[PDB]
């Protein structure tokens, strides 16, 4: 009665989703045969007798990271009329994925997206995985985003997009990928999760003494995130939670819908014994400064709201106990036009364990969203990297070659310098 | 005869109510089954007022549950008294408020109320004489603080004779649990002064002070605070279902602890909270409960009773006590504590007693207070809204559902003129 | 041939009812069947062959009560359609038990009393017990007693209002309650006792070493006193007295007549044995400054007539030396204007030991009426506390709102005013 | 020839004339059941007096018996001769007067007068020479002091040239009985002076001192009380109703004791009473009971007779006596105290002997004196009267009855005018 349709967009919002579901069936039960061997009709249609079906899509232009997930271990349980495969990648250009491919390939997935939606009742929003950087993960999200909007404008969407590290490169043109793709989504996505590689590389390192972690860790990782997102939804406990009231929340303002991800009880087996784990002692991690998977100084600027997902056995009093405490910390500068910042929410399922994971069973877990001004340096570290490339228009001349026009560069970094003008603004306090 | 529909709204309204039918179910003896299995013919000499009989010697709550989203509907469903409720009764939404007042009292109330307003009508009209209506909701949230303001309001149009009793939970002063809880308290509150004519205020803060300093507990979850507010909303209505020496009723709480009509918030307490390992230290006694009841630190409203005179004080005495001893109590704490009392009002103590005590105890009280503390509380919520509507946060999820700043400029002038008038009376003397 | 009737209006009038036909019973000898195995005909009339009914009628809005009464030892006493129950009660509210609810069960009231006085002849007068606290024994009370004065023109009406404490109270708008009914009923009533809880409780905790004493005793108490005002109507004695002698007796003025009830031989069964209880000190006792049934002060204002109703094995003469020992008192002051001070009626009956009463068997014991001037006092405070609550109209809009004007309580306060005035007027020696 | 008719009026009435009846039936020897037993032949000689022969040889007295109230004609129709009056006397109302002398006199007893009067009529008319009238009376309660003085002006009416002689309760001093005691003893005073022809006053408070001081009483009860009273009354008439060596008669007292029509109101006294313990140590002898009638303390009105020279004395012997002893008797008394007699009467005592003494008595006499002395009796009740009249206490109960203050103002007149006489002869010279 709440469905919640989960869309996986290029080919890190594909991985993603991966081990997303990966994570899912082994949660409710659910067989990679998709034989579940109720609280899973939130997420599985009941499609035919004794079988399951994930409410999914996949759609990425370049084949080849769809068709391994046809031969992987999963094959069996998605739909195959679900995965949308196109004949030639994006290349990482924006105008591509976007303007000339991707209009061969989105009346094919809205047609997709509406079979499902038909299927489904009392629809929830959507969640779209997909990459900044890249130019299926960009250009194929805004066109997406933009057809949704006039679709089902009375529905929330909700984004997990990699934000670029700020040190660690891929692609020599994320800046000017992300930059367009804000532009475009800005005024059509209700809030926006965002997590940088290297600061994810940072916590794995440190708290799982990883010495050479891959992608699979790390989506891992960001697959906790989202179930504990989820985990109101699919589950039943004390002050239970929707994504509607995510959206209330978490933005104060409508241009400001960029809040950071954050996952307290991180350790290594070898370590979990040691520790205590207390519900004091997991919410002094949610804000620890290295803590968050975004590369930001949090220090370096105000909070705004911060919503907690805390999940397992947790007493409500050592909730209301540990938040007083964290309301008296100095350093911790909330803003002061807001004197309450914290949407608390509480679930009665534990994690589960991954059986290959790198995390250790905890009997509790947290998961922080916060709305801070610290991403105000992160957006200017992104513009600037865009004013310098774009000085010399280099790399211009390729979307210039897929139907673009050069004054749209200028729009777009025009309502960028806006946006980092309203973090500002906000960041002021009243007088 | 003297009939009272229950009404639960909200998660916070359905949780509280779980427990209340709980409670008032092993008061009478009604078993999960729904069928009585007492031992004391009283419990059924009055079972008229919460229940109606039915085939097979049946019994079914005259509860009406409303929500937004079927999540707490399907929680309750599965729990042990899940069964006695009468199904037709379970009214739901499916979009949910999403904390969000503006939905919950415009989008998708405004659809969902008439099935509500039908189902009400056909519990009243099904009972001889109606005697009033009790409302379980939280102010923090979205679907309570839209969904019962907006039911109220219904009903008050439809029953102007009966009262309306709302058991409303009100935002903690220094643990919140939602961003736009001032928003919606401040919403909700504007029409409860003019809707409902009696109101009992609850902060969990204060629960979990009883629950940790006074009953010794380590984890309380909120079964137990549920628990407190419900064994309160019966230790209130059982003057109606069992006699006693002074039996009182919910009108005549209402005459004696309202003196006029926009103060009618209440702060209840109950009197024996004991841990258990204190259980054979303290002596059971009259005077232990009067000390008790008036405890600075035993009010399940988070304001300090000491920093304002009481209007009137209503005790709700249940068991076999003598009645001297009651009334020298009573006289010893308007003697000793004359100075938080308004000169203005000769006798402040309004005393009913019940010759059925708690299940389980063998006598206890009820505590209500009509103090001018509550503008503290008020106060803050006031400058809570003010802080935030100052650079409007938030307002644009509220003006996407249909509202303007005119109406929330209205419910802060009314909060305002609220506590003028408490802060008020509290100074005026004879 | 001496009918009378007892009317139970609100929940003391009922419970305070309740335990005086308790007596009756136990006195006449009348098991509570209503079959006993001349005196009894003054009050129960012998409908039927061997069953006696009481003539009384139980009023009260609120059912509780007389359900509970229904359910009572004394179930098949009293005739079924006697006991006449609201649906809602007065809930302290004067003008709901007056005007909005009285209205629709007064009607059948007053045909049930027709009944009554049709099925009895020579009918003295009428007995009415309530609260002058209460909302129905208050609003409900002054229609039925303007009812009947309309209907019984020639007749006598006698009241034992239970006149709320000094310093303990139970209900908030008691002052409002009791002035309005005094000035609504001090054009009726012929005669009206009142009792204090304050004084009964006192006597309870110093004479009968009661500690814990419920309404159980309080009710007792008065009981026997109205035992003892109606015995001369049940039992044949030398010197007889009727109501009538009552009201000319005990009423100087018409708007005087606000006697206080009093009993003499209060006395604990482990403090009998030691003590003559002789006539003189019983006489002495009925005189004693902290033994009176109201919280005034005998010795704060004069007496005017005092009326003994002696009963059990009393020799006249031991009375009228008695009587002239208490005249030679002068801390007993009685006003120079009315030489003949008392009025003597005595009984050969003795009073009879309730089986749980915490009283023991007395050879003598009378009743001492005294209607004095020290009454203004409390009056007064009653005054002052409605003064001083209507200042600012708290607790008014109730009132308002049940179809009753404001100026009423303005009217009803320049009654009592008067009434205070008049007192200290008769107070005031002559020259 | 020379029959009395017997009325008794009020409570106080009917419990002195059932001791009356029953001590004249012990002096006749008659039962309870009607039906003579006695042996003395003389007690049938004169029994037509007071009584009617019947059917098998029954006597029924000539007695009327009033009241207002049923409560004391059961216990006089359950008494021991209850029996004996025939129940058509029993004539009786059902109001009652409660004190009220209007109530008594204008309103229940105006009903109820014409069945009485009906009764009167058709007792004299079995008697062929009617001596008079004799009624028992209370001038301190509202049905003798209402009824009876109502129902004297209606037979004085009837029955012009017969005597009526009332023996009246007078108030006592110090105790009072009711507090209206002086309003109805002035009123009833004010028709029985201008009505009645011998009046014998008596006081509650005297006959408790006689009790005590003379009979050594611990307990008197108003059965002993009615009985000294009772003796009194069959004294007076026993001149008719047996010989003796000097007969007087009820019309013969009157002529003697009365110089004045205003001036009747007597003082009565007995010779013999004596103690039960000191029966044996007193020698009972003419000059022992001459100091015994006119001893101060020994006459049953609660004057004191030495404040007062005496009008006129009559002493009614009883007994076989020489007439040579008593009239020696007389005239020591009348030289010795001759200070306490007027002057301008030559000779004070009149003496009337009878052969039969009283019941199991040697010899007996009566004391009746008419001593202006009783003046200080009356101007106490006119003192009493005039406090509580200033005040207009109690009238609002007179004048509802159809009452006025024109009425109380012409009654002190009456009784001042009447105290004025009486001082006049007592200060009157020769
Ligand atoms: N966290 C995480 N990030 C990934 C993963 N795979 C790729 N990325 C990051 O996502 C960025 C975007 O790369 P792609 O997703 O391949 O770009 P695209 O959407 O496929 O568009 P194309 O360039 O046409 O392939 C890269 O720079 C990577 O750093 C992954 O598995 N996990
Ligand atoms: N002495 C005595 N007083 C009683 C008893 N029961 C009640 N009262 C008095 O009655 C007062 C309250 O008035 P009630 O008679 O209870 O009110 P009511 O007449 O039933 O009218 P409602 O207010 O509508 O219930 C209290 O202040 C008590 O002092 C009793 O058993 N004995
Ligand atoms: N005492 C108590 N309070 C609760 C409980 N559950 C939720 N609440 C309160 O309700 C508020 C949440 O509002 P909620 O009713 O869930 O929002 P809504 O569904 O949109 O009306 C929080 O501030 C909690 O303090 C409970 O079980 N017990
Ligand atoms: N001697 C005597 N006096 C009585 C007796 N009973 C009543 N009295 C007197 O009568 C007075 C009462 O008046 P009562 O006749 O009863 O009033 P009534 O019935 O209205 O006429 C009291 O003052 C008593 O002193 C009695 O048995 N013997
Ligand atoms: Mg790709
Ligand atoms: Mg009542």
């Amino acid at each position: 009665m709440r469905e919640c349709i989960s869309i996986h967009v290029g080919q890190a919002g594909v991985q993603i989703g991966n081990a997303c579901w990966e994570l899912y069936c082994l949660e409710h039960g659910i067989q990679p045969d998709g034989q579940m061997p109720d609280s899973f009709n939130t997420f599985f249609s009941e499609t035919g007798a004794g079988k399951h079906v994930p409410r999914a899509v996949f759609v990425d232009l370049e084949p080849t990271v769809i068709d391994e997930v046809r031969t992987g271990t999963y094959r069996q349980l998605f739909h195959p009329e679900q995965l949308i495969t196109g004949k030639e990648d994006a290349a990482n250009n924006y105008a591509r994925g976007h303007y000339t491919i991707g209009k061969e390939i989105i009346d094919l997935v809205l047609d997709r997206i509406r079979k499902l939606a038909d299927q489904c009742t009392g629809l929830q929003g959507f969640l779209v995985f997909h990459s900044f950087g890249g130019g299926t993960g960009s250009g194929f999200t805004s066109l997406l985003m933009e057809r949704l909007s006039v679709d089902y404008g009375k529905k929330s969407k909700l984004e997990f997009s990699i934000y670029p590290a700020p040190q660690v490169s891929t692609a020599v043109v994320e800046p000017y990928n992300s930059i367009l793709t804000t532009h475009t989504t800005l005024e059509h996505s209700d809030c926006a999760f965002m997590v940088d590689n290297e600061a994810i590389y940072d916590i794995c390192r440190r708290n799982l003494d990883i010495e050479r972690p891959t992608y699979t860790n790390l989506n891992r990782l960001i697959s906790q995130i989202v179930s504990s997102i989820t985990a109101s939804l699919r589950f039943d406990g004390a002050l239970n939670v929707d994504l509607t009231e995510f959206q209330t929340n978490l933005v104060p303002y409508p241009r400001i819908h960029f809040p950071l991800a954050t996952y307290a009880p991180v350790i290594s087996a070898e370590k979990a014994y040691h520790e205590q784990l207390s519900v004091a002692e997991i919410t002094n991690a949610c804000f620890e400064p290295a803590n968050q998977m975004v590369k930001c100084d949090p220090r370096h600027g105000k909070y705004m709201a911060c919503c907690l997902l805390y999940r397992g056995d947790v007493v409500p009093k050592d909730v209301n106990a540990a938040i007083a405490t964290i309301k008296t910390k100095r350093s911790i500068q909330f803003v002061d036009w807001c004197p309450t910042g914290f949407k608390v929410g509480i679930n009665y399922q534990p994690p589960t364990v991954v059986p290959g994971g790198d995390l250790a069973k905890v009997q509790r877990a947290v998961c922080m969203l916060s709305n801070t001004t610290a991403i105000a340096e992160a957006w200017a570290r992104l513009d600037h990297k865009f004013d310098l490339m774009y000085a010399k228009r280099a790399f211009v001349h390729w979307y210039v070659g897929e139907g673009m026009e050069e004054g749209e560069f200028s729009e777009a970094r025009e309502d960028m310098a806006a946006l980092e003008k309203d973090y500002e603004e906000v960041g002021v306090d009243s007088v | 005869m003297r009939e009272i529909v229950h009404i639960q709204a909200g998660q916070c309204g359905n949780q509280i109510g779980a427990k209340f039918w709980e409670v008032i179910s092993d008061e009478h003896g009604i078993d999960p089954t729904g069928s009585y299995h007492g031992d004391s013919d009283l419990q059924l000499e009055r079972i008229n007022v919460y229940y109606n009989e039915a085939a097979g010697n049946k019994y079914v709550p005259r509860a009406i549950l409303v929500d937004l989203e079927p999540g707490t509907m399907d929680s309750v469903r599965s729990g042990p008294f899940g069964q006695i409720f009468r199904p037709d009764n379970f009214v739901f939404g499916q979009s949910g408020a999403g904390n969000n007042w503006a939905k919950g009292h415009y989008t998708e109330g405004a659809e969902l109320v008439d099935s509500v307003l039908d189902v009400v009508r056909k519990e009243s009209e099904s009972c001889d004489c109606l005697q009033g209506f009790q409302l379980t909701h939280s102010l923090g949230g979205g679907t309570g603080s839209g969904m019962g303001t907006l039911l109220i309001s219904k009903i008050r149009e439809e029953y102007p004779d009966r009262i309306m009793n709302t058991f409303s939970v009100v935002p903690s002063p220094k643990v919140s649990d939602t961003v736009v809880e001032p928003y919606n308290a401040t919403l909700s509150v504007h029409q409860l002064v003019e809707n409902t004519d009696e109101t009992y205020c609850i902060d969990n803060e204060a629960l979990y002070d009883i629950c940790f300093r006074t009953l010794k507990l380590t984890t309380p979850t909120y079964g137990d605070l549920n628990h407190l507010v419900s064994a309160t909303m019966s230790g209130v209505t059982t003057c109606l279902r069992f006699p006693g020496q002074l039996n009182a009723d919910l009108r005549k709480l209402a005459v004696n602890m309202v003196p006029f009509p926009r103060l009618h918030f209440f702060m209840p307490g109950f009197a024996p909270l004991t841990s258990r390992g204190s259980q054979q230290y303290r002596a059971l006694t009259v005077p232990e409960l009067t000390q008790q009841m008036f405890d600075a630190k035993n009010m399940m409203a988070a304001c300090d009773p000491r920093h304002g005179r009481y209007l009137t004080v209503a005790a709700v005495f249940r068991g076999r006590m003598s009645m001297k001893e009651v009334d020298e109590q009573m006289l010893n704490v308007q003697n000793k504590n004359s100075s938080y009392f308004v000169e203005w009002i000769p006798n402040n103590v309004k005393t009913a007693v019940c010759d059925i005590p708690p299940r389980g105890l063998k006598m206890s009280a009820t505590f209500i207070g009509n103090s001018t503390a509550i503008q503290e509380l008020f106060k803050r919520i006031s400058e809570q809204f003010t802080a935030m509507f100052r650079r409007k946060a938030f307002l644009h999820w509220y003006t996407g559902e249909g509202m303007d700043e005119m109406e929330f400029t209205e419910a802060e002038s009314n909060m305002n003129d609220l506590v003028s008038e408490y802060q008020q009376y509290q100074d005026a003397t004879a």
